[PDB]
């Protein structure tokens, strides 16, 4: 059973170096300064910002900077917009493990509105410092303490997932961990309205297992690694528990705030 | 229409 659950490991390693262009070991290379490319463009206040604001990739009818007057409401664009991109290499990773094109569709949907949220910020961590998080795929990093300095209720919203990052990277998971872990999320049987629960925790089972070999091999010496890896998947339920909460206050006090259809329709009825 | 739906019975 020990060469079956390896040839797993290299299949979702392989369809997450397909479906995900930035993966951590580039992210660490030039967090680390470890590259030939040049450094990245750092937005640490709000003169680095307007030199920086066009580097960000928001597409738009409109360029980024005339799209709103209040810069936090920009940046808040540019997560919202990478975030839909972000699903979307979600979603293809999700088809690549094996039987989830099997399961009922609704169900496929169901999993992927739940999981989305989860994974976007496990894999955040690999593009996080203590200090700040690389941006626009890799050309340009800004700081926490310019993001936490943004007026409220924007100030607070990315600080959740620096503490999560820091926290999560002290495991020091590389790329092929990373991406059983993911698989395991998105194969979270309790998500609700699920129609078919036994095979998803059929699924997830097998995953569980393939990453727990894969945790003891790769990382011999990190007594109960796998044990902490849990206890973070919990951990990541609660964080979007809190961005949620901050979504609604945006929503009801911000009219200007617009959310993308994609977004919306995860958003909705969670 | 989803638009889950829609990425998932893409290509
Ligand atoms: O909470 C996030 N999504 C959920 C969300 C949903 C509705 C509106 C806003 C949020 C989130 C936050 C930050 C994120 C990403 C996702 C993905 C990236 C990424 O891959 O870079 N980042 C870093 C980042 C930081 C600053 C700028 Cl300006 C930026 F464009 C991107």
């Amino acid at each position: 059973e020990s060469a079956d659950l390896r040839a797993l490991a290299k299949h979702l390693y392989d369809s997450y170096i397909k479906s995900f262009p930035l993966t951590k070991a580039k992210a660490r290379a030039i967090l680390t300064g470890k590259t030939t490319d040049k450094s990245p463009f750092v937005i640490y206040d709000m003169n680095s910002l307007m030199m920086g604001e066009d580097k960000i990739k928001f597409k738009h009818i409109t360029p980024l900077q005339e799209q709103s007057k209040e810069v936090a409401i920009r940046i808040f664009q540019g997560c919202q917009f990478r975030s839909v991109e972000a699903v979307q290499e979600i979603t293809e990773y999700a088809k690549s493990i094996p039987g989830f094109v099997n399961l009922d569709l609704n169900d496929q949907v169901t999993l992927l509105k739940y999981g989305v949220h989860e994974i976007i910020y496990t894999m955040l961590a690999s593009l996080m410092n203590k200090d700040g998080v690389l941006i626009s795929e890799g050309q340009g990093f800004m700081t926490r303490e310019f993001l936490k300095s943004l007026r409220k209720p924007f100030g607070d919203f990315m600080e959740p997932k620096f503490e999560f990052a820091v926290k999560f990277n002290a495991l020091e998971l590389d790329d092929s961990d990373l991406a059983i872990f993911i698989a395991v999320i998105i194969l979270s049987g309790d998500r609700p309205g699920l129609l078919n629960v036994k095979p998803i925790e059929d699924i997830q089972d097998n995953l569980l297992q393939a990453l727990e070999l894969q945790l003891k091999l790769n990382h011999p010496e990190s007594s109960q690694l796998f044990a902490k890896l849990l206890q973070k998947m919990t951990d990541l339920r609660q964080i979007v528990t809190e961005h949620v909460q901050l979504l609604q206050v945006i929503k009801k006090t911000e009219t200007d705030m617009s959310l993308h259809p994609l977004l919306q329709e995860i958003y909705k009825d969670l | 229409p989803s638009l889950l739906k829609k990425l998932l019975l893409a290509p």
